[PDB]
């Protein structure tokens, strides 16, 4: 049961930017006292990890020797040490991220100061499977694509609404008085031939994956939530 | 015993005109025999029931449909775009027929003929049965165009006689 | 030749494919010189690159008796596929079905030409991350911000419209027709309501015929632009 809650969090929780030594990569971390789950991704592959504390402890002795701790107070700190930098960046963090792409697996290497002592941790990340790859990425965006269909939509019969009165103002022995203010009639057709060729350039640019974690998480949120209520 | 003879240009010589005539007792489906000449020597074939339902098995395709099929290019019920060639091996007696679609062709079916020590006997046999048919099929029409014609007669008469009769 | 199909493949849309009692994504690419498929579940993706000698190979051995070069055979089935993908509801005269049994999909295809049986097996292995990446992720996610920026365009027209409006009312006169009378749009309340109302039904993706239906033009648009 211990991993279906950490399969179960680590859906719930948003993408977040992690800026490394050279590169930028898209992550979702969720950390419980049981040991945690990781998904990495930077737009072309997917990896993904998941431990338990009986893994925890035997990495944690392996790597940073001369250190006791049990496996709750080591996820407890890797807890602390991950979740500022997601939330937020550019941020006093003090904690050198590192990448390092082996073959057919990544390794993340995360160095630290833990009260002013070493504390490094490795995150080995094998490729993602379809099936979580597709449940993580693939399903929300199309569902949050239709989303953003459906309120396009809507905003369009708003404009249809106006429009009507706008019209029935003026024919209602009406004079505008600041023409300035003044709107054109608004037609999907020709609203989305200006925009395709105008904006969808530079609109549809994912670039590092920045804009997608600063725009479109608490929607990707929202449809994540309902895939998991639905099942 | 329905026969029906047919004229085919077999690809390996166009130059020439082969006649094949199939003979079946009941329907093509029971079994046919096959004959090819051309004027100088005849190959004589015999196809049974088990032949075609293996050989729609391996096409893979109903019985019906197969006999469709065969019945369009053997009996010459070709529509107004089918085109079928016939490919005649006579060193082996290997007798095949495909069906030709754009740049792809369909081995329909094949036979192994066999040749007969005098295809005088069968040519003679089969312009007997040619003027046979011919002298039937004459004798039939003038029947008819008889009682056509008194038909025709009895008719104008009957009119005639209505004629008088509705102003009477 | 091998980067034409890939091209070719990317700049094609998704197409929705019906086969005993079950759904798929398909996106078809057919050459004279070979093909590209890749087909979807929403779960799982398969690929196959095919060329034409071994279009030849499988041919001679799926159907016997059939004669026919590898440029006729693409033609053929690229006559028989795209008509089907375009649309539905359609003399369809070609019957799929699709198995697995390890982890590779026969999708096999059967239909008659001129009345006569032809098949033809398609055997797409699970496609590589790379690929999958780059015909559903990035495309999706330029998607959704197009449409994201589509929206934003949308609430600042609703703006100038309903300061228009206003104008109308603080200076001017009364509708003739109160039932026209339209409530000031708030983003924040909007998505608030739509969120809370809408969204369940709305991000339904269900088999995928939505995504199909819905937005292909997008997805063109933004496949066009990202391989330029």
């Amino acid at each position: 049961p211990v991993m279906e809650e950490l399969e179960q969090g680590l859906l719930m929780q948003p993408w977040a930017w992690l800026q490394l030594a050279e590169n930028s990569l898209l992550a979702k971390v969720f950390i419980t006292k049981q040991g945690y789950a990781l998904l990495v991704s930077d737009l072309q592959q997917v990896w993904h990890e998941q431990v338990d504390t009986s893994v925890v402890s035997q990495r944690a002795k392996e790597l940073n020797k001369r250190l006791t701790a049990p496996p709750a107070a080591f996820l407890c700190h890797l807890d602390n040490l991950l979740r500022p930098l997601l939330k937020d960046a550019a941020h006093p963090s003090e904690a050198t991220f590192s990448c390092d792409c082996v073959a057919d697996a990544l390794i993340l290497r995360v160095r630290s100061e833990l009260s002013g002592l070493p504390f490094y941790w490795n995150f080995h990340c094998m490729l993602a499977s379809p099936s979580l790859v597709s449940q993580h990425l693939i399903r929300p965006l199309m569902g949050m694509s239709l989303a953003l269909q459906c309120q396009v939509r809507e905003l369009a019969t708003l404009l249809h609404m106006k429009d009507l009165e706008i019209q029935d103002y003026q024919e209602s022995g009406a004079t505008l008085i600041r023409d300035r203010l003044k709107t054109e009639p608004f037609e999907e057709n020709s609203f989305l031939e200006q925009f395709m060729i105008e904006k969808l350039p530079e609109a549809c640019s994912i670039g590092d994956g920045k804009p997608f974690v600063m725009n479109l998480q608490d929607l990707y949120m929202a449809v994540t939530t309902q895939e998991v209520q639905v099942g | 015993m329905e026969r029906k003879i047919s004229r085919i240009h077999l690809v390996s010589e166009p130059s020439i005109t082969h006649f094949l005539q199939v003979s079946w007792e009941k329907t093509l489906e029971s079994g046919f025999v096959i004959t090819l000449t051309d004027g100088h020597s005849a190959w004589t074939g015999t196809v049974s029931e088990s032949e075609i339902s293996q050989e729609a098995d391996d096409m893979a395709m109903e019985k019906g449909k197969y006999v469709g099929e065969l019945r369009k290019a053997l009996l010459s019920g070709a529509g107004p775009a089918d085109v079928y060639t016939f490919n005649f091996s006579k060193e082996s007696c290997y007798f095949f027929f495909e069906k030709n679609l754009k740049d792809v062709s369909f081995r329909l079916g094949s036979f192994n003929l066999e040749k007969v020590e005098n295809p005088a006997e069968v040519i003679r046999e089969l312009i007997c049965y040619c003027l046979d048919t011919i002298a039937e099929n004459q004798a039939k029409n003038e029947h008819l165009q008889k009682e056509n014609e008194r038909l025709l007669r009895d008719w104008n008469d009957v009119q005639g006689r209505f004629e008088k009769c509705v102003s009477a």
